[PDB]
């Protein structure tokens, strides 16, 4: 799809 | 002409530009996607008028540009973009402008156009494309 | 709590957030850089008040975050971020909040933080970081 | 090495 | 997705 | 210890490493994917022996690491990685080593580990991770 | 022709290819940089012989391609790449082959070529480029 | 700027 992807580093605090 | 640089965004929702069947490409205005919401970038106008506006409304996520092509040539002595064709994964927004001169193309096998930059005077002098995954 | 997702941008200019020396991190508001111009993202408010706001104004281009760290622990029966520390290439914006619980750290050898997402109720429940070159 | 995110940009056409 | 890293690839020239 | 840096690849196929239930993580050898075929990286050896090797064979394409975590502590006065846990989208390769000391974790919401670098003497001194889409 | 796809690496060290001053580009073999060391990719051979080889060795580190251009035209009825020119930040490896037909170009404002893919029969039918920061 | 591709690397753990 036309949505630019990003690198995201997992949540901290959950 | 006057230079411009929209910068990079997360996608493209709409492309509005001018063209003249006897000259070349005029002004250009892009509506990008910025993290899910529309972001209307600056309108880069031609120094003159008398153009035929075209509004390419893409069905953002499912639809995206897979190739940009057109013709480069001289008008009044200036080398400018005279024709443009935007091909998406759904359809082709046929040639607009004068399809004469030297052709060019940027087909994209993988990746997305996420920004435009360039220069515009009476006509689109040139442009560059931002690419990203 | 109420989840939020700022999305991605081209850098960070300012980070404002609340903290309480006896509880944990509160609300959060980030000012990103978007292609050379500041972009103030939505303010993510705490359900309550009584916090001590802190405004970290980075000297965008020269200065950027090289590490985010802090502590995770329980407050009123909820697991939340109790402390935060933002280290940039210029200085360290010392610990804010309660430094008790489980430590976490995201040191960045190469790359930039370009976005935040997470959840906030009475306190910062959790958060994630967008990374990019 | 600055805090400005970089982008891939493919040279100009028409210049 | 899958464990394969993706790359930007600019379309073929020469058809 | 002796520093190492495998650099970046297109993915991870296999991770071989040593650990000792009384001390810490030892040597490390990763088999990456390089454009659809295996690429065995250099073996980064511990200065000593007496370790228990573990071979994590990921079903490449379909399986990939979503979180790396472990413990950092002192052995003979040296700060080293004493424990490691690799969680994939299919399963968890249980704790290996001594789960005592300061915990650390790199959960990955979106993205892939495409390389490792670090230092190893008697034990894994430290390590960094290459991330990419 | 027969398709090929070298995949992606960390840079380009050498480009060797064939050409015929009366027909078009023939076989191609690229040596990439993979994390500081060379990686000689597979030789993609033409179905025929009678070509002139050209070997472009780049001063790694410092030297890199900033633009690939050439000509596309028909030979024996087939549309193939007839000419190639690789311009780096140091110099231009002048036109090789027949410079007749339709010109094409991929100028790179920012980024690096990190791989090639395409198809080769008697001559180079077409090719694509991997781009990355 | 050089011909060496860049990667995002998340700081070391273990010091
Ligand atoms: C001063 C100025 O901005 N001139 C621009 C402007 O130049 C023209 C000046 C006069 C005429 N004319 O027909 O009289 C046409 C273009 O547009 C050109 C193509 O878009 C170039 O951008 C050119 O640099
Ligand atoms: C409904 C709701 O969003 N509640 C949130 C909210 O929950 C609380 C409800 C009551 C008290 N209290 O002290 O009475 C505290 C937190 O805040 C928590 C920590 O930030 C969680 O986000 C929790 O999900
Ligand atoms: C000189 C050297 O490389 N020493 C390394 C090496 O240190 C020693 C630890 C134990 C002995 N010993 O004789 O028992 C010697 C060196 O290993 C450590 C943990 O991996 C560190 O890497 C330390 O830097
Ligand atoms: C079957 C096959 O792969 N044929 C290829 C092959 O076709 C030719 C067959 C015969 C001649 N000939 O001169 O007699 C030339 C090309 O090469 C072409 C250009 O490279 C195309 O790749 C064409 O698809």
């Amino acid at each position: 799809n036309g949505k630019s992807q990003s690198i995201i580093v997992g949540p901290w605090g959950d | 002409g006057v230079t411009f640089d929209d910068g990079a965004y997360t996608g493209i929702r709409e492309i509005n530009f001018e063209y003249n069947s006897e000259t070349a490409i005029g002004g250009l205005r892009v509506t990008y996607d910025l993290n899910g919401m529309p972001f209307v970038a600056e309108d880069h106008k031609s120094f003159i008028t008398g153009f035929k506006p075209v509004k390419i409304s893409l069905e953002f996520p499912s639809e995206y540009i897979v190739e940009v092509s057109g013709y480069v040539g001289k008008v009044e002595g200036y080398t400018v973009i005279r024709s443009l064709t935007f091909k998406t994964n759904k359809q082709t927004y046929g040639p607009y402008g004068v399809t004469n001169g030297t052709p060019f193309s940027l087909p994209i096998e993988n990746g997305l156009i996420v920004g435009f930059k360039g220069s515009i005077g009476y006509w689109l002098d040139y442009f560059s494309i931002y690419l990203s995954l």
